[PDB]
């Protein structure tokens, strides 16, 4: 009767949530996912599932992804590389194995103009570098690095590295970067955005962030100009 | 190995609080705060020195500078009332560490009267050549209760026991237990366990039943 | 529903060897760690040690080479091992979720007492009256620690209190109380569900009237 909305800029990555309550038990018999731009107007499988097997098709079949565990009821969606094209209703069919069946709200994706990508910094100031998927379900991106290289750099340099799985008592900041680098996103929500405290003229150069969930990446590229005034 | 924090920290409705969490170079460390009440698992309440999960009241809050974490508790509420933990990571070893905790205490909190009930013993104890009489105190603020028992009269203290009281979420609970035995039960005419909460006491009979 | 719920022995004779097991659902162990964290009675939070989503273990220094954490992922099972239980090994036992630098979920806990003591099971009794009535249950002479109390295995989801545990003669005594309206209670039964971990165990006592 009112369909979550989700708002995200071309090129980046949604998760649509589709968990019927996580069980060890596989009550999953099939899932479906449909896309449609209206009503009125027919509807094409952005991907479907059956006996342990998913089948993505269509325009998603290179960037549909089935993320959750349907072993454990839980038949969420990764779209990655999201285009205006994409722009639409999405729907989550799954078939229980009791043979009822569970249609979650239908979820409007509303696809906004692509993000800036050349960030423009002012030396001895901070600035924000922002990289995050975004999800009707949290606690699903499993890691995130965020990688500097200058053009010039026939190397790369760990600007911060966090995982679902440290055995430290933080993020990890390496070289130069120490002190300085600061996460502003809460990665618990899919959030891994980070802060660059006080911008040194070496700073400029490419940032690159990968953000994982689970095996599949997703990764974002941030040009930053340093300027002395 | 601990982290320092204060014992007990007090408050009046929708008071300020503020309990502090010192560690060496905890400042380079994330730190996280958990909250538990009686008798139940932890809760995350923060997390990340200065985050707060979804179901968590937005009045809570942290910091982490100097080395002294601080979780603010704003506008403090009833069910506030509970141990607090902060928690991180010892870099040296390579291990997780607790705080010593604090038990933050709620004031203000108005003087409800308490609601008595008194119980005989069942047939199916008196058999035993048992009988215990169950007289339940519920609902009163604040945790101040003195049980007293009877018989004809004569006060019954030898054979008692009282529990002590424990918090529902509005108001503490006690219960106080007389135990006789067959005969001893069966040869008085009235009991009555007399319940004293501030100026007031309560009393409640029970005869042969 | 992402859940750890814990189990084992509640009552152990000293130099014997504690075993628990937590079993968690709604997820996978192949890419999350697990904790094992206890709280003696006194004290606070105290950090046993983590099995990793790897498989991989590190303990509390302290607890050095008497602890033992294993699991099982086809089961979904973490398991703790303690040795040379002695006092003071006497204490709630969590286990948690390991969520990158914190303890996002945890179980409902376990308690676990090292006593020389047997353990004993309890009497339960019912207790009525002798609008709204207030009914009662009289679960007595146990131990250890803990004691459940349901009414009709929870159906009765209101008003149900359980009161603070007495202690004398080694052994506990609790006490527990329901209300329901008037014309409810004669008309339809209601029960009282104790059960103690323990002993194993279970008592169904329906409150008739006196
Ligand atoms: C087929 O399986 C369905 C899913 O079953 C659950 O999930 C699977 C994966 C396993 O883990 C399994 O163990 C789980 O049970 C199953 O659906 C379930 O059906 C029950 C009823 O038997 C539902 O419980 C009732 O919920 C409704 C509320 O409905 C709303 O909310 C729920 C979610 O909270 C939504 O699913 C609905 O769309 C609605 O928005 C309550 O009204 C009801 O409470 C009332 O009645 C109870 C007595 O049961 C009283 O105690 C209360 O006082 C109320 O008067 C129940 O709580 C359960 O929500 C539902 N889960 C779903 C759909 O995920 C389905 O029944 C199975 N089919 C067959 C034929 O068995
Ligand atoms: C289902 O496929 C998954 C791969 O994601 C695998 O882990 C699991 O063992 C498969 N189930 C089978 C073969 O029954
Ligand atoms: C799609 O998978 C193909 C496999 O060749 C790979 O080249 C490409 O990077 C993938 N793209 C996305 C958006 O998943």
């Amino acid at each position: 009767v009112s369909s979550p909305q989700l708002r995200v800029h071309v090129g980046e990555s949604v998760l649509m949530g589709c968990v019927v309550q996580r069980t060890e038990e596989k009550h999953v018999d099939r899932v479906d996912w449909l896309f449609s731009k209206d009503k009125d107007d027919a509807s094409e499988y952005v991907l479907f599932y059956y006996s342990n097997l998913s089948v993505p098709t269509g325009r998603f079949q290179n960037r549909s992804h089935l993320v959750g565990d349907t072993f454990h009821n839980d038949g969420s969606l990764l779209l990655q590389d999201v285009q205006k094209a994409d722009e639409g209703i999405y729907t989550c069919e799954i078939r229980l194995k009791n043979e009822s069946m569970v249609m979650k709200k239908p979820v409007e994706l509303w696809v906004l103009p692509e993000e800036p990508r050349d960030l423009r910094v002012r030396v001895g100031d901070t600035t924000q570098m922002r990289c995050s998927i975004q999800s009707t379900e949290e606690k699903r991106v499993t890691k995130v690095n965020w990688m500097f290289s200058s053009g010039s750099h026939t190397e790369e340099e760990t600007v911060l590295s966090y995982d679902s799985n440290m055995r430290s008592g933080k993020f990890q900041s390496l070289g130069r970067f120490r002190n300085r680098v600061d996460l502003t996103g809460d990665i618990s929500r899919n959030d891994g955005s980070i802060k660059l405290q006080t911008v040194k003229e070496s700073d400029q150069g490419i940032y690159t962030c990968s953000i994982y969930v689970g095996k599949l990446e997703s990764r974002k590229t941030i040009v930053l100009h340093v300027v002395q005034d | 190995y601990t982290l320092t924090q204060p014992p007990l920290v007090s408050v009046a409705l929708g008071q300020k609080a503020t309990i502090t969490c010192s560690g060496d170079k905890l400042s380079d460390v994330y730190v996280h705060w958990y909250q538990q009440k009686a008798g139940q698992a932890p809760v995350l309440v923060i997390y990340e020195d200065n985050r707060r999960p979804s179901g968590i009241p937005d009045h809570f809050s942290g910091s982490n500078s100097g080395n002294m974490a601080t979780l603010t508790i704003s506008k403090a509420q009833a069910g506030d009332e509970a141990d607090y933990y902060c928690q991180s990571w010892d870099g040296t070893n390579s291990a997780w560490v607790f705080g010593s905790g604090t038990k933050v205490t709620v004031l203000g909190q108005p003087n409800a009267a308490p609601s008595v009930t008194l119980f005989p013993p069942s047939s199916e104890e008196l058999k035993t050549n048992q009988a215990t009489l169950v007289c339940m105190i519920n609902g009163f603020y604040p945790a101040d209760v003195a049980v007293t028992w009877e018989a004809d009269g004569t006060p019954i203290t030898q054979g008692v026991k009282t529990t002590q009281p424990s918090k529902s979420d509005s108001k503490y609970m006690a219960t106080s237990y007389l135990t006789m035995t067959a005969d001893a039960w069966k040869s008085r005419n009235t009991f009555i366990c007399k319940v004293t909460h501030g100026g007031n006491t309560v009393e409640k009979s029970l005869s042969p039943s | 529903q992402v859940q750890l719920k814990e189990s084992g022995p509640g009552l152990l004779q000293p130099s014997q060897t504690l075993s628990l097991t937590c079993t968690v659902s709604g997820i996978s162990l192949s890419d999350y760690g697990v904790h094992w964290v206890r709280q003696a009675p006194g004290k606070g939070l105290e950090w046993m040690g983590i099995i990793g989503h790897a498989g991989g273990t590190d303990y509390n220094s302290n607890l050095k080479s008497r602890v033992s954490i294993s699991r099982d992922t086809s089961k979904s099972q973490v398991f703790l091992k303690l040795n040379s239980l002695q006092q003071e090994d006497t204490a709630m036992y969590f286990c948690a979720r390991h969520f990158y630098t914190y303890f996002d979920v945890w179980g409902q806990g376990i308690q676990v007492t090292v006593s020389s003591a047997t353990t004993t099971a309890p009497s339960v009794y019912p207790l009525a009256p002798a609008n709204t009535v207030t009914l009662g249950c009289l679960v007595k002479g146990y131990f250890p620690e803990p004691v459940t109390v349901s009414w009709n295995s929870g159906a009765l989801t209101s008003g149900v209190h359980t009161f603070p545990s007495v202690l004398h003669s080694g052994l506990y005594s609790l006490s527990s109380s329901v209300t329901v309206p008037s014309s409810t209670w004669p008309s339809q039964t209601v029960t009282c569900n104790v059960a103690h971990p323990a002993s194993s165990t279970k008592v169904d006592k329906k409150i008739v009237p006196g």
